[PDB]
């Protein structure tokens, strides 16, 4: 306890010292709070003075209070423990389950994987949703957008990922939330433990929990983030398995970094963030890739300010994304649930040089049969079926059959929806695909191919239903 | 580039030449009335 | 660019584009009725499709509009808080 | 480097004079500079961070700034009576109030001092203004609705206990309205005794003037809805941190009841008032100015107090508080940072239009924008249903109003749903100071979504409200007792309903078509 | 040209890249080492995770190694993947150091 609190400007935290300073980065506590406040350090002000930001309320400092040097930047507590426990972003329990048991503690800073260890001709992560795998194949360990509004199949998406990763995959999960409204918190937390998802029994819950919550101050809601990042890289480096990070809307964890820089007095940029905005969020996505051991598949959502894309938060970050998945309302309100449009949604990957040229074509084939349709709908709202020549009308009754084929159970939801879920596999999901625009089931009624697995599925249905007349 | 300015234009103007009509009716109208 | 004249300009092709696509909505109706009826058919079908052309143009207007707004509210942010920190410096 | 405001000449002068007297620089300070209500003190050690002072005059401050050499103090008072030299004692407390239920019926300021003139205030104890907000656990799911008693809202906009639902809208749209407009609505469980109800009403006024303050405490005391609710005052004439304290004085006094398993409702009138007060605060504390000049924790500001509103789970006592900030926005752009920031850290917000207020459309709450995310969770049994299909007409609605004024041009089947949306719209009007209980409200939403209203002309919708219910309340009351008791519609309700509200559109004396 | 000799067309090739993703320039690699095209390919690599003063000086760096085969008769073609990333680390090191921003708070060098 060789530190003393020079001076204390709301978060912000000077720091007078003796002797050897404390590296930056290196994460300070202090002595006689009545809980642990941790203080980051940020620049070295001369003089044997830091100044740093606090993870926690400074009220009720006073200057002169000891402070002691940790030595190494924040350690979070790594392993299969953290499973089905709510961590802090320093690493404490906040679920009242009991101190965690940790196999090591890792910085929350670190540098990203170098040029050798990373991992190239990048490959699909097989997620099991057809539209998903089809249209908007999934990188593996690449960024993922999800555009998404609030309660429109976000949450059930993301359990059925967990899941689905648990299942076919042997991998985990992992989910920071940045600034998340506390409340949305336990009703997370309550919504697994229901689903089974994560569980108090050992051996389970294959899905850890990082919250920062919005009451807490700068530099919290910042490292939040990266606390959780290293919670994932553990499992990739020591387990060699594949993690899924997902990360409350990246936006609030730009927004925390522009208001630590801001404290900081560091001059505000173009639109009022950072100048470090790319720094600060090229660190958090590039610890997030492929190597040699495993990979780290982020889904992060994306919040557009004031619906503009040129914003520099976005912009920063669509530099990033492999990957997006948009989910629509419409789509919701058709009855299929799962939101996410065909179109809309793209990804980087989707080429015929990295996926073969058969599920290149198919799924072109299928967005420009999908587009036709929407044409057309707008002609008939206005003129009429008649108007139609045969082929419209045979293009309609395949779009809609298509439309109603991309939807699809989940396990997650079959008690609530009583049918089971379908964990659909690439090749019969392509073959499937293909067979339909050839016109196999054409002949079939629309309602058949709706929450079906594979094509099998719906024709078998169909035969039936034939029988029934 | 100005395309309110453009509608106000159009407003005020058709505006006017109808309720110019209308007052020509009126006056004739209660003239006829005044006079019995 | 005076955010404000980009607004107002925002807003009346808005209504152009509103009221335009009404009146397709109208021509439509109108077009159907004479050619069950059935020149003035002719007169009814290009007003649906003039509208139509009009409504997507004064809509590629609107969105183009709409970047520059976008564009020019970020400058100004950047601008104001630059008076605030060069003032505050000294 | 320039200098240093802790190198004064008086205290450099002591160090070259070799006279090493303080004259106990711990727990005492001497004002070195005083300017727009911000006092620069030297010395004054083991003064703890937000901690009140004393000041040779008698007014208090609030140290905020703990540099090396001084401490940066914002008063609490007017900037007048103290000069340079003055000494100052830390109080040795942080700031606190008073609770309890004796508070209930009077007017007090932002430290708990009772301006009304009523008499002394006598509570138990006092709370501190600054604390952290629950955790996860502590916390339990929104199951339990506050009935605002308007009817856009209670159906379309729903608030559970234990919500954040922010009230925005420009100048003059009627967001204050709203607010008094919930107040009174929960009069009738004290007023009953409904103990499972009760709902404590907490108003917190920011950059008001006096005279809105006594008249909307005399409407309270007129419509006697007093006697459980109080009102936290931060005029425009007091300082700025006193408009910065307000809304944490008052969530302490709604902390109170929520951790006794009582349910509080605390409303911050002009909230975007107080990150103003903030803001001077910091520039005249020379703290780097963000966007608008605001700092850079204004968020931090607000989320640490909204936070705080929420529903304990049962082994707490299950008490709740909810909260309804105020949001005045200037050109109802909801982009600037103030309003995003309040609208990322609320669950919903219901926005109001001034075109609307224009159009008679009073409360002028445009359901497009106006959003809950806790939703049907917080409906009765009964509402959910019919709430669904209203939000749905009123959505296709909005969508076919750009052809309203093309009517008879239009086909049919299209210009049916339009009228049909304006019998709603007219049906969701609402009057000031007239709040409706929930019951009442099922009857008058179940006839607009059946289609009954579609025979009336739209000028009558409003008196066939006013009458319908008087005769239900008249002859049907064990109908009205019933959805109040079992709190939903059932099937045999619901065609007693379907066939009394044909029949008294008939005997009715309003016109139809 | 280097297949076959003819000195006066073959040109050496310089890849420098900026803000790029680590992973989006070892699959570039990966394919130049496919096409046997990295024999005479340089690449200056200056990812987003690299700090602001890298990036800035990457370009520079680049350059110089193309001017040697430019002093000595040789032709060079020198690639800028995209310089935007390098006027932003340019403008975060001007910010940090207190210099007065332009439009688009862009440093007026
Ligand atoms: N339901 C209503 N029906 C008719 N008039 C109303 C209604 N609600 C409010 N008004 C009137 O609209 C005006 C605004 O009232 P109110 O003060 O409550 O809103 P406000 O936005 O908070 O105003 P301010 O900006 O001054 O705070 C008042 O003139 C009020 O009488
Ligand atoms: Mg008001």
């Amino acid at each position: 306890a060789n530190g003393q609190v020079s001076q204390v400007i709301g978060a912000v935290v000077d720091v007078q010292f003796e002797g050897e300073l404390p590296q930056i980065l290196n994460a300070l506590e202090v002595q006689g709070t009545q809980h642990r406040l941790v203080l980051e350090v940020a620049q070295h002000l001369g003089d044997s003075r830091v100044r740093t930001i606090a993870m926690d309320s400074t009220e009720g400092l006073v200057r002169g209070q000891p402070v002691v040097d940790t030595g190494l930047p924040i350690s979070v507590p790594v392993g299969p423990g953290t499973l089905g426990r709510i961590m802090n972003v320093i690493g404490e329990p906040i679920d009242q389950r009991g101190p965690i048991k940790a196999a090591k503690l890792y910085p929350i800073h670190r540098d990203a994987p170098s040029f050798t260890d990373q991992a190239t001709s990048a490959e699909i992560l097989v997620t099991g949703i057809k539209v998903v795998d089809l249209l908007a194949p999934y990188a593996r360990g690449g960024k993922i957008g999800l555009f998404g509004g609030a309660g429109v199949g976000k949450t059930v998406l993301i359990q059925e990922l967990i899941n689905n990763v648990a299942k076919h995959h042997g991998g985990y999960s992992v989910f920071a939330g940045v600034g998340e409204r506390t409340r949305e918190g336990n009703d997370l937390y309550h919504e697994m433990m229901d689903s089974k998802v994560i569980s108090v029994k050992e051996g389970e819950s294959r899905c850890a929990l990082i919250f920062g919550q919005m009451n807490e101050p700068p530099g919290a809601r910042a490292r939040v983030g990266l606390t959780g990042l290293t919670v994932a890289e553990y499992f990739r480096d020591e387990e060699g398995k594949d993690v899924l990070l997902f990360v409350d809307n990246i936006f609030r964890f730009t927004q925390a970094c522009s208001e630590v820089s801001a404290l900081l007095g560091r001059i505000p940029s173009a639109v009022g963030y950072q100048p470090t905005l790319a720094t600060d969020l090229g660190a958090l996505q590039e610890r997030i890739t492929t190597t040699q051991k495993g990979s780290i598949t982020s889904v992060q959502a994306i919040y557009v300010p004031a619906d503009d894309l040129t914003d520099p938060a976005p912009a920063t970050t669509f530099a990033h994304l492999d990957a997006t998945t948009v989910l629509n309302r419409g789509l919701t309100e058709l009855g299929i649930y799962p939101a996410v449009d065909p179109l809309d949604s793209t990804s980087r990957m989707l080429d015929p040089i990295t996926i073969g040229e058969e599920h290149y074509t198919v799924a072109r084939g299928v967005q420009k049969l999908l587009q036709d349709y929407k044409s057309l709908q707008d002609i008939i709202a206005i003129l009429g079926v008649d108007d139609l020549s045969e082929e419209d009308k045979l293009v309609v009754a395949r779009a809609r059959k298509v439309q109603k084929f991309l939807s699809q159970p989940f396990f997650m939801s079959e008690v609530f929806s009583g049918i089971p879920g379908r964990f659909v596999n690439l090749k019969q999901n392509i073959a499937s695909f293909k067979a339909l625009l050839e016109g196999a089931g054409d002949e079939y009624p629309e309602s058949c191919f709706y929450m079906k697995g594979d094509l099998e599925e719906s024709l078998a249905a169909g035969r039936a239903d034939a029988l029934k007349s | 580039t100005r395309e309110e300015e453009w509608l106000d234009k159009r407003t005020k103007s058709q505006e006017k030449v109808y309720f110019d009509q209308e007052d020509r009716k009126a006056m004739k109208r209660l003239l006829e009335k005044l006079n019995t | 660019a005076n955010l404000k004249q980009l607004k107002i300009r925002m807003k009346a092709i808005g209504s152009i584009k509103k009221i335009t696509k009404a009146m397709k909505m109208v021509a439509a109706s109108k077009m159907k009725a004479e050619t069950s009826r059935l020149s003035s058919a002719s007169e009814q079908a290009s007003r649906m499709n003039a509208m139509e052309n009009a409504s997507k143009n004064a809509g590629e207007i609107l969105s183009k509009l709409t970047l520059d707004y976008n564009k020019a509210r970020q400058a100004k942010i950047t601008m104001e808080l630059i008076e605030i920190i060069s003032g505050a410096s000294i | 480097k320039k200098l240093s405001t802790g190198e004064a000449s008086v205290v450099l002068a002591e160090k070259i004079k070799g006279i090493t007297q303080q004259n106990d620089i711990t727990e005492y300070g001497t004002v070195i500079s005083i300017g727009d209500g911000i006092a620069r003190v030297f010395g004054l050690t083991k003064v703890q961070a937000g901690e009140m002072v004393e000041f040779k005059s008698g007014i208090r401050g609030m140290a905020l700034n703990l540099e090396t050499d001084n401490v940066g103090v914002v008063v609490l008072g007017n900037d007048r009576d103290i000069k340079e030299g003055d000494v100052v004692k830390r109080t040795g407390a942080i700031v606190d109030v008073p609770i309890g239920e004796a508070m209930c019926g009077r007017v007090f300021d932002a430290l708990g001092n009772p301006i009304d003139g009523l008499g002394p205030l006598k509570t138990t104890q006092r709370a501190r203004v600054e604390i952290k907000a629950p955790g996860i656990i502590p916390r339990q799911s929104v199951r339990q609705p506050m009935q605002t008693g308007i009817k856009c809202v209670d159906s379309l906009v729903p608030i559970g206990r234990g919500q954040r639902e922010l009230i925005i809208g420009d100048r003059q749209t009627g967001k204050t309205a709203i607010a008094i407009d919930t107040i009174l609505n929960q009069k009738e469980a004290f007023n009953t005794g409904d103990v499972k109800k009760q709902l404590y009403c907490i108003y917190v006024a920011v950059g008001q003037k006096r005279s809105t303050i006594a008249n909307l405490v005399s409407i309270l005391k007129q419509h006697d809805c007093m006697k459980f609710t109080i009102v936290v005052c931060a005029t425009a004439s007091d300082a700025a941190p006193l408009q910065f304290l307000a809304p944490y004085s008052g969530c302490a006094i709604g902390e109170f009841f929520r951790d006794n398993g009582k349910h509080a409702l605390i409303i911050y009138d002009d909230l975007s008032k107080q990150a103003v007060a903030y803001r001077q605060m910091s520039l005249l504390l020379r703290r780097p100015p963000g966007r608008e000049a605001y700092p850079g924790d204004v968020f931090y500001l607000h989320s640490r107090l909204l936070e705080r509103a929420a529903k304990m789970n049962d082994s707490l006592g299950g008490g709740s508080l909810t909260a309804l900030p105020v949001i005045e926005t200037q050109a109802g752009d909801v982009s600037a940072y103030i309003p995003t920031n309040v609208i990322s850290i609320t669950d919903g917000q219901i926005f109001l239009e001034t075109e609307l207020f224009y159009k008679g459309i009073r409360p002028a709450i445009n359901v497009g924008l106006s959003v809950s995310r806790v939703g049907s969770a917080a409906q009765i049994k009964a509402m959910k249903k019919i709430a669904g299909n209203l939000k749905l007409t009123l959505a296709t609605y909005r969508e076919l109003a750009a052809f309203s004024q093309f009517g008879s041009d239009l086909d049919a089947k299209t210009q049916q749903q339009l009228n049909t949306g304006e019998r709603l719209v007219e049906m969701l009007k609402q009057n000031q100071y007239t709040p409706m209980k929930v019951e009442e409200q099922v009857c008058i939403i179940f006839a607009g979504v059946k289609g009954f209203l579609d025979a009336l002309v739209t000028s009558e919708v409003l008196k066939f409200e006013k009458k319908f219910l008087e005769h239900v309340r008249t002859n049907h009351s064990a109908l009205l007792k019933r959805i109040r008791d079992s709190g939903d519609l059932s099937e045999v309700d619901t065609n007693e309903l379907n066939t009394i509200i044909p029949l008294f559109i008939q005997e009715g004396g309003f016109k139809l078509k």
